[PDB]
């Protein structure tokens, strides 16, 4: 598949190796950073990713109207909207 | 439930 | 200015909102997820139990447990968590400043209402509360005063006939057969194809397959021959890991358990006979109005073909000269909440609350006298 | 006030020492100990009794390889401590000489491989609690800390808490799937084939072919040949042919110094450029018990996790440890995994009937800026949080229950 | 043999073992592992005198596993490899086994419950097109177990090598809504034992070493009784360490593992299976039945399958059921527990109950023509002949 | 199996 390189050498001292090697173009002694800020930022970003992964996934709360919306296409040919209203029953036994 | 059915 | 909270808390889905709106503010599955692994990345948001939507987005590594089975709260520590998440995280409002209108199924044990009231008055410290029958709010929302409500939630299916506002409690019928049983029956019939779903986190995938693909056949003994002759009825579904399933015959055999509960090993009659018997329990005079005002509600009645089959059944069952009209609006997935918001906003209702003073005088045993 | 907790990641070929709260280990020494050993007769538990104060005449780390009159012993083999006398002496100089920590004022966070026997944890607890008297200990699995070391090199908004960590160190290679922050322990895989097996294979190759390598350095050379001229090949027989037909380009020269007379020896590095790392995708080259490539092991690991967490696990395969710093290692791993996944997806589509074409599973192998010490930094995170002091085993817990307090880890139930 | 000279064979075709014989027999004529092996070379084994064919099947493929790569044609009761299964069946009806002319014989096959229908359809197709049997029937396993025991009511807990299933039957009427099927059995217990042994430094990674670990689990392992007491024994004393000699010659030591590998039936969460153990699953199956049948289901708990032969499994099952009943029926009344009457019927030859039930049923129905699926019905209808059994397929 | 579990 992918071609290889014959003339690649990452000569490094054992002491240079313990920190990183020239096979990864960034490895080695990195700039010291704040760890708690990184931790909280990763937590918040994972929370935001979970929120959008939920929003873009299948939603059970989709047919209750409002922001969720109404599951239309579920009305039928013999279905009559609640907007409709019949009249009270009047049988001949009820007049005179 | 307690008797009949679970719940 | 204080406005009541309408909080449904039925089995399967909890829907909360403010009194006087046209749609629930927050809808989320009523589950509680316990983590079933021991994670050591401490400080990254670890918890002991995830409630509502937060459980679904993590259901892969959780055991999901429903605190309400068949309308009965089998775990009250979990129900307190559900209510706390509803109050402080979904609605974001203190409970001690608004009255709370909860709903319940008919023919539930009295301990359910007793503990509902005790919790709403001793833990959340609400100033007033109420407990309403769901099938009555499902008629409030429909803009009626006479009709038979056929409410089929996730865990329980009950029918209540009302005429001119006077309910007939001697004809209220209940049937412990709903979405949760249809979802556990689909989990069984899916094995005939080779698909094996067993984990509580795959019951949700099966519930999604059921609420996206399944339909109710108008004629079961004919649709069986149809699905047997040709492959023009199959549908494919894509699991959240890549695998694809296909279901042709299960589509209408899943909701057919509603009309033939013998499929699940139950003696009881189907939902059409449950409604018909509940109609014929009333008086001879009001049966005509109950026939032509048959309301539907609840998620389990959101099946394409449910109204046609229900009419075909209750028409072959009713006298030949009675007109049947299955009132089934597309907003019936939340009719009970709309009825609750209508009832809580009325002025003549502001005397029907159970005040904190009343509860302090007679304890939790009061909810039986006030609440119908 | 509180002092920072000490982090001591003790690996088979290298130990990383530091104080929690920093960005990189303060020390990275070899995990070796130089003690005076002579020609004696009798058991090992009997010739180790040193009279007087002669049991403190030993060195560790870099200062133990220089000593030519001492005998150098490695206490840890395959990540599992096989010698506890040497390990106790190593720990006591780690604490009192390098870290300069008073072991009664600092919580300790040690590490372990997945399949460390419970008796090893009990002995470690006995050592740290009764001999050094630490106020608290926490023995975390090694690869699970390596996940929280890839966040410093990836763009904002894509630092996930879910991924499959592949830790290949000096003595052991283990695969740990983490999902949403919870270690899926019942799916962890553990293979004792790692860097040192590659170094033994390479020296056996060099010794069968080359001449002029001093015996006392035949290992030290096979490390400089392995960590310098080694790469990964897309195909084995094709690479043998490429070396046979055009040897003038693919065959390199290595020039080392004989550290007795300071002369220089020269050897030819040939096939062991690509045969070294190939024991990762052909473990039978070094241990005839295992026969399963690393791509297939990773695929089994991910295919055993829950269903709805399989697709994110494929997206964040994080490499860690030194033995994964081979050129185009992640590339070949991802290629094999993509082959397997696409074949499985096409089979599922064909079995479905041919109506839906599902989303192709994104497979990614993440190389980052911290791989050589990715474990330790992870610890330096966990041991810098407040909640850390709530998951440690306090000294009271040991004084009450005993060493059996440290007997459980997330690889086995109950 | 019937009144037509057509032999009536009974073949169990288990995931971990084939048990075949004739109708009316009291013992399986042949019990041999169901695995197919192919010859390979290994750098650690050297054999140069035993003739190894290009395809070994069954018993010889297990005794000669050191020089073969073996694979099972079945898994979880579902045939994964159809060519290997056809080879296993060729060997079963071959000369060095049951020696029958399949053109003039009837056969009685089995199948676990809640199994994909294409599996049974393809098995019947193979039996009618390849071997051209004159009659085939596919009975239910729990029905056969109750035939062998001699009952009409009981809750069969059949735990084979490949799969565990709990099937209650009352007065001869099958309740198919209570059939539970847990996917933990001998093979998952063997894999868990392999994991535990790997924690000790032994590596069983080959296809042949699986049978070695199986033979270890069968000799040494046992199900605990009071798991707290067993853990106290394993952690405080040293009376559970037992040595086993592998075929090559190595001597391994097995200690607490003896009661941790077979515990994954009662505590599935050890092997990453989210559910309930076999005892809790049995109790839920019973308590899902009508009130009038529970009291009789408790008195006829019929064990079956090889994986229920662990030393002390009946007693541990009974203790678990009594504890569940005390906590969840009597709600904690110890006085009433002495009135609770269980009876876990564990016959001595419970490792071949399904075959004995098949033998009884075939001895009963050999001479009928409305019981067997005849080859003519297959040539006329196809895979629709299965509708004779009560399983409706088109 | 075909979907779910291997068999
Ligand atoms: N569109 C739909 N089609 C089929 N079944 C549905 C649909 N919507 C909901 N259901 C079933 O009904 C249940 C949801 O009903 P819901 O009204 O949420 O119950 P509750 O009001 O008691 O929470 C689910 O368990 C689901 O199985
Ligand atoms: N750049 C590199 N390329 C190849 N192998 C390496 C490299 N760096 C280190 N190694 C090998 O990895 C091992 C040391 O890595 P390390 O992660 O410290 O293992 P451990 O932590 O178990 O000691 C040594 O065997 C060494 O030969
Ligand atoms: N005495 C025993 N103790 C524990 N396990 C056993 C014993 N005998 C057999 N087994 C396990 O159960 C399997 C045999 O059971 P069996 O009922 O023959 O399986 P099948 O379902 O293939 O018929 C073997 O593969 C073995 O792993
Ligand atoms: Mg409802
Ligand atoms: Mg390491
Ligand atoms: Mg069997």
């Amino acid at each position: 598949d992918w071609e290889t390189d014959p003339d690649f050498v990452n000569d490094v001292s054992e002491k240079e190796q313990r920190w990183g090697a020239k096979t990864v173009q960034g490895s080695g002694h990195q700039e010291h950073i704040n760890i708690h800020k990184l931790r909280e930022n990763v937590f918040q970003e994972h929370q935001t990713l979970k929120e959008k992964e939920l929003e873009t996934g299948p939603k059970a709360s989709h047919g209750y109207g409002g922001k969720f919306g109404v599951e239309q296409d579920r009305m039928d040919r013999s279905a009559v909207g609640h907007e409709y209203q019949s009249k009270l029953s009047k049988h001949c036994s009820q007049v005179d | 439930w307690x008797a009949x059915c679970p719940a | 200015d204080i406005a009541a909270l309408v909080v449904d808390n039925g089995s399967g889905m909890c829907k909360a909102g403010f009194a006087g709106d046209d749609a629930p503010r927050a809808v989320f599955p009523s589950i509680v997820g316990r983590p079933r692994h021991q994670g050591v990345m401490v400080g990254m948001g670890q918890k002991d139990s995830y409630v509502g939507d937060e459980a679904q987005s993590k259901r892969g590594i959780l055991t999901l447990k429903y605190p309400i089975e068949h309308g009965i709260v089998t775990n009250w520590d979990d129900m307190e968590k559900i209510w706390h998440h509803t109050f402080y995280n979904e609605l974001r409002v203190a409970p001690e400043e608004h009255p709370v209108l909860l709903t319940e199924a008919p023919l539930n044990p009295k301990a359910n209402r007793e503990k509902m009231t005790q919790i709403m008055f001793e833990t959340f410290n609400t100033p007033a509360m109420y407990v309403a029958i769901q099938a009555v709010l499902s008629l409030y929302a429909s803009g009626r005063t006479t009709g038979i409500v056929m409410d089929s939630g996730d865990g329980v299916t009950h029918t209540v006939p009302i005429y001119e506002g006077y309910a007939l409690p001697h004809a209220i019928l209940r049937l412990d057969l709903a979405g949760r049983d249809l979802t556990d029956y689909l989990m069984k019939i899916l094995t005939e194809r080779g698909y094996s779903f067993t984990t509580t986190a795959e019951r949700e995938i099966v519930r999604d397959i059921k609420e996206k693909l399944c339909y109710v056949a108008l004629d079961f003994e004919q649709e069986m021959a149809t699905a047997a002759s040709s492959s023009s009825l199959e549908k494919s579904y894509e699991l959240p890991d890549g695998q694809v399933i296909t279901i042709g015959n299960e589509r209408f055999r899943c909701p057919e358990a509603l009309f033939q509960p013998s499929f699940l090993g139950m003696e009881s009659c189907g939902i059409h006979e449950t409604t018909f018997n509940s109609i014929m329990k009333c008086d001879v005079d009001i049966r005509k109005d109950l026939y032509a005002n048959t309301v539907l509600s609840g998620g389990t009645t959101m099946y394409p073909g449910i109204a046609d089959r229900m009419q075909k059944e209750i028409t072959a069952l009713a006298p030949s000269t009675m007109k049947i009209k299955i009132i089934a609006p597309p907003e019936r997935k939340y009719s009970v909440w709309i009825g609750g918001s209508i009832l809580a906003s009325l002025s003549t209702f502001q005397q029907m609350w159970i005040s904190k003073q009343e509860y302090d005088e007679s304890g939790p045993s009061i909810v039986h006298r006030k609440c119908f | 006030g509180r002092l920072p907790a000490c982090v001591v990641d003790c690996g088979t070929g290298y130990t990383k020492l530091g104080y929690a709260g920093n960005t990189e280990p303060q020390f990275i020494i070899p995990s070796c100990i130089a003690i005076k050993e002579s020609a004696k007769v009798g058991d090992q538990a009997q010739r180790r009794v040193m009279k007087g104060v002669d049991d403190l005449d030993f060195f560790i780390g870099d200062e133990a390889i220089e000593k030519p009159t001492y005998a150098t012993k490695w206490p840890i083999r395959h990540g599992i401590v096989e010698d506890w006398d040497l390990m106790e002496r190593f720990m006591e100089q780690v604490i009192f000489k390098y870290l300069r920590a008073e072991p009664e004022d600092h919580y300790f966070l040690l590490t372990e491989p997945p399949l460390n026997t419970p008796e090893n944890r009990e002995y470690t607890a006995e050592i740290m609690f009764e001999s050094f008297n630490v106020p608290g200990l926490y023995i975390a699995v090694q690869a699970v800390l390596a996940l929280a070391a890839s966040w410093t090199s990836r763009q904002v908004g894509e630092r996930t808490l879910t991924g499959t960590v592949i830790d290949s160190g000096d003595g052991v290679t283990h695969v740990i799937p983490v999902a949403e922050g919870y270690v899926i322990g019942s799916c962890i895989k553990h293979i004792p084939i790692a860097g040192r097996d590659i170094t033994y294979f390479i020296q056996q190759l060099l010794r069968d072919r080359e001449v002029g390598i001093p015996p006392e350095q035949s290992l030290e050379t096979a490390k400089a040949v392995k960590e310098r001229y080694s790469y990964v090949c897309p195909d084995l027989v094709k690479e043998f042919n490429k070396y046979d037909t055009d040897g003038s380009k693919w065959i390199k020269q290595y020039t080392g110094i004989n550290a007795i007379s300071k002369k220089e020896f020269s050897i030819d590095v040939g096939y062991e450029r690509f045969l070294g790392p190939e024991i990762f995708f052909h473990p039978e080259f070094a241990n005839p018990d295992f026969t399963q490539p690393i791509s297939e092991v990773v695929d089994e690991v991910i295919q055993n996790c829950p269903i709805d967490v399989r697709r994110p696990l494929y997206k964040n395969i994080v490499l860690s440890g030194g033995s994964t710093m081979f050129r185009d290692f992640g590339r070949r791993l991802q290629r094999d995994l993509k082959r397997t996944v696409d074949a499985r997806l096409k089979l599922s589509e064909e079995l479905s009937g041919g109506r839906l074409k599902p989303k192709p599973i994104d497979v990614q192998v993440i190389t980052h800026h911290m791989q050589r010490y990715a474990v330790w930094f992870g610890g330096s995170m966990l041991a810098s949080t407040p909640e850390f002091y709530q998951v440690c085993h306090t000294k009271k817990d040991y004084e009450e229950i005993g060493p059996s307090i440290c007997r459980h880890n997330p690889v086995f139930g109950v | 043999m019937d009144s037509q000279g057509r032999k009536v064979v009974v073949c169990d075709n288990g995931t971990g073992f084939v048990k075949c014989g004739y109708a009316g027999s009291n013992f399986p004529e042949h019990i041999f592992p169901a695995l197919v092996g192919r010859p390979i070379i290994r750098s650690t084994t050297k054999v140069g005198n035993i003739e190894i064919k290009d395809l070994m099947v069954g018993d010889e493929a297990s005794e000669l596993r050191s020089m073969l790569e073996v694979n099972y044609p079945m898994e979880n009761g579902i045939v994964r490899n159809w060519d290997d299964m056809k080879h296993l069946w060729d060997y079963t009806f071959g000369p060095e086994k049951l020696n029958i002319d399949t053109r003039n014989c009837k056969i009685l096959l089995t199948e676990p419950p809640m199994n994909p229908t294409k599996n049974r359809e393809k098995i019947v197709e193979v039996m009618f097109e390849t071997y051209q049997f004159s009659g085939v029937y596919v009975a239910i396993q729990a029905v056969l177990t109750l035939y062998a025991q001699g009952l009409l009511t009981g809750v069969v807990v059949d735990s084979g090598d490949g799969v565990t299933h709990i099937c209650p039957v009352y007065e001869g009427f099958s309740l198919p809504h209570l059939t539970r099927r847990l996917d933990i059995a001998g093979r998952d217990i063997t894999r868990y034992l392999i994991k535990l042994l790997l924690l000790r430094g032994y590596a069983f990674n080959h296809s042949a070493d699986f049978e070695t670990v199986r033979m270890i689990k069968e000799k040494l392992c046992y199900v605990g009784y009071n798991i707290e007491q067993e853990q106290k024994l394993a952690l405080e004393t040293t009376v559970l360490v037992e040595s086993y000699t592998l075929p090559d010659g190595r001597i391994i030591k097995v200690g607490g593992e003896r009661f941790e590998a077979p515990e994954a039936l009662f505590q599935p969460h050890l092997i990453n299976v989210e559910g309930v153990g076999v005892a809790e699953l049995l109790f839920n199956t019973i308590q899902a039945a009508d009130i009038d049948t529970r009291s009789e289901f408790y008195k006829h708990i019929v064990l079956s399958g090889g994986s229920t032969m662990y030393p002390g499994l009946p007693s541990r099952l009974e203790r678990e059921l009594k504890q569940l009943y005390l906590e969840r029926v009597l709600k904690g009344d110890v006085e009433k527990l002495s009135k609770f009457k269980i009876r876990i019927e564990d016959p001595p030859r419970r490792k071949h109950m399904v075959f004995l039930g098949g033998a009884v049923l075939a001895d009963i129905m050999k001479d009928k023509d409305n019981f067997w699926m005849t080859r003519q019905e297959y040539q006329e209808k196809g895979v629709r002949v299965l509708e004779k059994l009560g399983v409706t397929v088109r």
